[PDB]
């Protein structure tokens, strides 16, 4: 059906960069809007970043402004994210999700990877 | 060194033939009674302001060349006519900082006792050379007179150009300037007389 | 007068009709208001 | 129209007239034969070259080739329909086939879809203001279509940025915060939208006829009648007079002559000088 | 059209030895050239492209250099399997031509 | 991955047609421009045709022209070229190449197939 | 005169050249209008 | 807060944003290249600023 799997996850150290990665399966990629969102240790969801299909736009979070920077490439179906400058604050399980429509769907949501900063 | 421009610079306005005929028309013409530059050769990249009105007085056509351009130094036109056959390039040529002769590009053009007179302006990317020869015996300076220069080439290069050299008898130069003239063709369609407004 | 050509033959050869009538009409409403101010011109000084 | 008496009566607006001498219209003789005159270039115009072109240049180094010495047949250019659009601005581009240009000046670019229009005269924008700007008084056709299978794959396109001011009509500045080489490539690829596609686009500048012309359309000469009325046709400066041999001394590079009324005076024949 | 020459037509070498083949264009091509190598029996397989980039899987003895009309094929170093024949290949203008070929003995 | 199926080869009489038929798989088919070039027996090889992705364009080789017809659809990720008026010097392995971006890539090559005529 | 505003340099500090001329043509086209008119009453006026 | 909003109007009911008391810069807006037509009709899109 409908899966979206997240990859590149580890432990990263402060100041350093690092890709993650996003496939996708069962949907139109080349035709959804693509999002990001975090959810650090026990705590609230934060919404990062979001992409339009054809990245003519790109819309981030105030906490990541400047040093996140999303991508997708339809030919693959696939959703990459750039980090640099990571900060510990920064350490949370990332997920890759879209809509059917305009909302994050339930069935559009991935597993998950986790990020580590320290 | 200076001297008195006394009438000339003067050069037909346009490719259309007339006769008889008072025209007014304005341009970037050298003025009546200018200063005028004058260098001398026994014993310089000046500014390109707007158009310069050029000449030069000959014993042995030891001036040959100009280069116009911004920086003049591989980064430009070149005018070289080596004693049989005018060659044209507007190549970035290696040029030294005292440019002389022995005894990336668009165009590419092949072919004291005597006057030349040559008039150099770039409008719209249009370097447009008009131009006149004729016979003198006189080895001080500019004869007073009045005859008219006319089109030969015409260069499309949208090379932008600032500053110019003379390579290589006296050379002078003047400046342009956007003024209204009164033209007066003969019987026979040449320029024989002119009033600076 | 405003038109691309003072030469009447040559916007005809240039131009489709519905695009030269405009600028024929520019020289028209100039040179017959050429026309209006020598003819008025020669009255008053016919009267003279 | 029956006689000269129905002449009077149709003026006056009266069956009966008083006796007089009445203006009613104008005796004009009329032409008889039709003569066209164009030189022997008969040779092909090689626009192929130019719109068939397999590699165009980027926006900012833009192609300028000269076009001289041809029979230019625009009828090719604009019948055909692989051209999204043809917008003339000094000329009909029906017309084209009929005039005879001094010179002609193929410029060819690929510029973004969103931008064509600024391919225009009077007009401002990154690409026309910092790339390829036209004049005011622009003479010409201009001309574009989709290339989006033979531009885009692509990031070989540039055209500048920030660092600048000056884009004086028809300039070509090829010259290469902290720092930025003032060129960014367009992100050409298949799957963009219309307004991000690559578009091929090329410019027929033309001068107009001031000088021996040397591109002509192709017209079909014929041969020349003197002290005769004709209709006639020197490489599109067109007319009704009687052509008679001259006592009149032209310069090498001047076409024709002119009166005070900016009427045609006299002509150089393009077959016989 | 576009013509090109390849320099020379045979060429006989060892293991080991550095060869250079030699592509001559009638006009600019400025960087726009392909290498290929071609065994019998099989299809024409990538080398360079622009005449000067590395495609995927192939040797880093496997390079090229030139640019305008005048270019280059290197071999550092033979190894065994490069006994071909070798295309130099131009795309700058249609229709694609291709070189008379240069194929390498033992 | 990435695999260019030619089929159609064969034997034809002088002055007779063939059709070939092109199978594509691993790549987006209906945005890559497609191109056939034939081999001559251990002679060397020679550009035919090209196609575009929406086809608007359709270029040849000198020597097949009006002879000589390509034709695609992206529907079924297939490429043709079809030849009539054969003669003997077009006896070649065809193959089919596309391009990731605008040159024949090694990985975009076909096996081929022979026509004999 | 049909034109967007009566004072010229309005129209110059508000348009740019290539639509300019079009606004700037309709003031003129009604002054010089209006120097013909004023001009002609001179001349007959001064004839009386 | 108007341009780039995440949200415009439906056209039957279009909004409006009233700007007074601020430094506009329209040159932003003018070479930002994202738009499709940029159309000015009493004015000039470089006699703005
Ligand atoms: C640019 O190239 C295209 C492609 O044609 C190729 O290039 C030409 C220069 C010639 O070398 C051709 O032999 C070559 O295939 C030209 O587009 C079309 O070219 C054909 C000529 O083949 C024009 O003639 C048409 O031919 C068909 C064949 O049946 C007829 O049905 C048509 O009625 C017509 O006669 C055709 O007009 C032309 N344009 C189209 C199809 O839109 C193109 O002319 C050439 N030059 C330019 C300026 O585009
Ligand atoms: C003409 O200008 C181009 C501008 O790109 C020059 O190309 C550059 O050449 C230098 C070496 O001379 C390289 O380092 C650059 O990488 C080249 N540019 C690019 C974009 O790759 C070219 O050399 C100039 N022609 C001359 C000087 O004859
Ligand atoms: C021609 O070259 C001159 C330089 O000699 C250019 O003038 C400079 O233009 C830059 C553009 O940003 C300015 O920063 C400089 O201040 C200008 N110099 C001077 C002395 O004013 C000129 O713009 C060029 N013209 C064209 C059409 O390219
Ligand atoms: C040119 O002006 C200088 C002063 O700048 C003056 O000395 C000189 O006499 C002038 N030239 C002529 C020919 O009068
Ligand atoms: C002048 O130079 C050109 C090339 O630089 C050459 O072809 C020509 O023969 C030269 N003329 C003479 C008289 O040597
Ligand atoms: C025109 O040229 C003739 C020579 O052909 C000459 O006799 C005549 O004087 C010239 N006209 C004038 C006004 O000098
Ligand atoms: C053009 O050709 C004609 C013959 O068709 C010839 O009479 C004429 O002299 C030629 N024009 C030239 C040589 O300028």
């Amino acid at each position: 059906q409908v899966q979206l799997v997240e990859s590149g996850g580890g432990v990263v150290q402060p100041g350093r960069s690092l890709r993650l990665s996003c496939a996708a399966s069962g949907f139109t990629f080349s035709s959804y809007a693509m999002h990001w969102v975090r959810q650090a240790p026990g705590k609230g969801l934060e919404w990062v970043a979001v992409i339009p299909f054809d990245g003519r736009n790109k819309y981030y979070a105030d906490s990541v402004t400047g040093r996140f920077t999303i991508s997708r490439d339809n030919s693959k179906n696939t959703l990459y994210l750039q980090m640099n400058s990571l900060r510990a604050e920064d350490t949370a399980v990332y997920y890759c999700a879209s809509s059917s429509g305009y909302l994050f769907h339930s069935d559009y949501w991935g597993q998950g990877t986790l990020v580590t900063v320290s | 060194a200076y001297t008195n421009s006394f009438t000339r610079g003067v050069y037909y306005p346009d490719k259309v033939f007339r006769s008889s005929v008072l025209h007014s028309t304005q341009d970037l013409f050298l003025p009546f009674f200018s200063n005028v530059t004058w260098f001398h050769a026994i014993h310089p990249v000046l500014p390109f302001n707007d158009g310069v009105y050029f000449a030069s007085t000959e014993k042995s056509n030891i001036i040959r060349g100009w280069i116009f351009g911004t920086t003049l130094d591989s980064k430009s036109l070149l005018i070289v006519n080596n004693a049989t056959n005018v060659v044209i390039k507007v190549c970035e040529f290696q040029f030294c900082n005292d440019p002389f002769l022995g005894v990336n590009c668009t165009f590419e053009y092949v072919s004291f006792k005597n006057l030349r007179e040559f008039v150099f302006k770039n409008i719209d990317g249009y370097f447009k050379i008009y131009s006149k020869h004729t016979p003198i015996n006189l080895v001080r300076d500019l004869p007073q007179g009045f005859s008219a220069l006319e089109p030969l080439v015409d260069l499309p290069i949208g090379i932008n150009i600032t500053r110019f050299q003379t390579l290589l008898a006296a050379y002078y130069v003047g400046y342009l300037q956007p003024r209204t003239f009164l033209l007066k063709y003969n019987e026979n369609g040449t320029i024989t007389d002119a009033v600076d407004c | 007068f405003g038109a691309i050509s003072s030469v009447l033959n040559d916007i005809l050869s240039r131009l489709d009709p519905p695009e030269a009538e405009v600028q024929i009409d520019r020289l028209i409403t100039g040179r017959l208001q050429s026309l209006q101010t020598y003819v008025t011109q020669q009255l008053i000084r016919a009267a003279e | 129209a029956l006689d000269p008496l129905s002449e009077t009566k149709c003026t006056l607006k009266s069956f009966t007239v008083e006796k007089g001498i009445y203006q009613t219209s104008n005796f004009r003789v009329q032409p008889t034969e039709s003569i066209v005159r164009f030189p022997n270039i008969t040779n092909l115009c090689p626009f192929g070259e130019v719109f068939n072109a397999t590699r165009f240049a980027s926006v900012y180094a833009w192609n300028r080739k000269r076009i001289s010495n041809c029979v230019a047949d625009y009828s090719v250019l604009y019948n055909s329909a692989s051209f999204s659009t043809f917008k003339c601005y000094g000329v009909s581009p029906t017309k084209l086939n009929d005039l005879c240009f001094t010179n002609v000046y193929a410029d060819s670019f690929v510029i973004r879809g969103d931008e064509v229009r600024q391919i225009a005269p009077g007009q401002t924008g990154k690409i026309a203001d910092y790339n390829y700007k036209l004049p005011d008084d622009f003479t010409g056709c201009v001309i574009a279509w989709n290339s989006n299978n033979l531009d885009s794959k692509n990031y070989n396109y540039l055209y500048r940025l920030f660092r600048k001011s000056n884009l004086k009509p028809f300039e070509r500045d090829i010259s290469t915060f902290n720092c930025y080489f003032p060129l960014q490539s367009y992100g050409f690829q298949p799957t963009n939208g219309v307004g991000y596609q690559p578009y091929r686009v090329v410019v027929l500048s033309f001068e107009l006829l001031h000088a021996p012309a040397t591109v002509c359309g192709p017209k079909k000469s014929t041969n020349l009648v003197k002290n005769k009325c004709v209709n006639f046709n020197f490489n599109g400066l067109t007319g009704t007079g009687v052509l008679t041999e001259s006592n009149k001394k032209f310069l090498p590079f001047q076409q024709f002559g002119r009166d005070i009324a900016d009427t045609t005076d006299a002509v150089r024949d393009p077959q016989t000088l | 059209d576009i013509q090109m020459t390849q320099s020379p037509s045979t060429l006989s070498a060892s293991v080991g030895d550095r060869v250079t083949i030699t592509c001559r264009a009638s006009q600019s091509i400025s960087n726009w050239l392909a290498w290929f190598q071609q065994k019998p029996g099989k299809a024409p397989k990538l080398l360079i492209y622009e005449a000067s980039s590395l495609e995927s899987g192939v040797p880093s003895r496997f390079s090229g250099s030139g640019s305008g009309t005048e270019f280059t094929l290197t071999i550092s170093s033979l190894q065994p399997d490069d006994f071909a024949t070798y295309y130099c290949q131009q795309y700058n203008s249609y229709p694609w031509t291709f070189g008379q070929g240069t194929k390498v003995e033992i």
